[PDB]
């Protein structure tokens, strides 16, 4: 790939990610002083641990949609055979969210942007999950702290979900050459924007994989707990993903 | 099932 070549691919990832935000930002910053009280916190608290898994398990699966969407509109994932894109979405479409939320958490007060207004992790506790849930706010706040632009996430969750070390995937090296096309782009990018001090400030490799792991292991005592709550009203995308 | 209709769907 020549310059003119790498910066169509520059534009063409930002434009798929913007396309296929499920939050604007602009919506997500101007909400910041709308915070939940103590009795709506308490409230949510109250809540039972099965119908607190359902609500997140189904915001989870429409933040996942936008990521089918992001990686249908991602220059060459349409061109990769069926089995490549199922590997890669199942692998990646978790990891992908994981980074887009660090734009629905506010690294000044420690809260995030959940059903319509902003709250501290404590808003979770009902479902059981605290170390999977501090750990994901941890992460959230360590992204938030790299100030990630709009094209940043773009071409780096466009990284996330194009890995070319995925288990299963029979065209390896068409995964290879798509990865390092973006990897190129995004690298461009960074140095095009004076941004390459944050490459080494990016998250180590395997900590998207630790909290997906744990979310799929939470997840699992959940079901141990309440199979028919899973099996009746878990969204069918969220069933096929990680319970199995 | 869900995934293969979302990546058919046109
Ligand atoms: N960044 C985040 C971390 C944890 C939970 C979240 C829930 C949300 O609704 C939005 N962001 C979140
Ligand atoms: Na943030």
């Amino acid at each position: 790939a020549s310059l003119t070549e790498i910066e169509h691919l520059v534009q063409s990832v930002c434009k798929s990610y913007r396309e296929t935000c499920q939050l604007r930002l602009e919506d997500l910053l101007r909400q910041r002083s709308n915070i939940f009280s103590r009795e709506e916190v308490t409230g949510y608290q109250r809540k039972s641990m099965w119908e607190m898994w359902e609500r997140c398990a189904h915001h989870l699966t429409e933040a996942i949609q936008y990521v089918v969407e992001f990686a249908k509109r991602l220059s060459g994932f349409m061109e990769l055979c069926q089995n490549d894109q199922i590997v890669l979405l199942k692998a990646g479409a978790m990891e992908v969210v994981l980074v887009r939320m660090c734009r629905a958490y506010n690294a000044d007060n420690r809260t995030v942007f959940f059903e319509g207004k902003y709250g501290g992790m404590e808003l979770f506790r009902a479902l059981g999950c605290s170390e999977l849930i501090s750990s994901i706010f941890d992460f959230s706040h360590s992204l938030s702290a790299l100030h990630f632009s709009e094209d940043e996430i773009a071409l780096y969750t466009a990284l996330v979900l194009i890995n070319a070390h995925r288990p299963g995937l029979q065209e390896k090296r068409k995964v290879e050459q798509l990865q390092y096309n973006l990897e190129l782009a995004f690298h461009h990018h960074l140095c095009k924007t004076h941004r390459q001090s944050i490459l080494a400030k990016l998250p180590p490799k395997g900590k998207l994989r630790s909290l997906c792991s744990q979310h799929v292991e939470r997840l699992q005592i959940f079901q141990h707990l309440h199979p028919i709550v899973v099996q009746a009203a878990f969204p069918p995308l969220y069933k096929e993903l990680f319970s199995g | 099932k869900i995934l293969h209709r979302l990546l058919q769907d046109s």
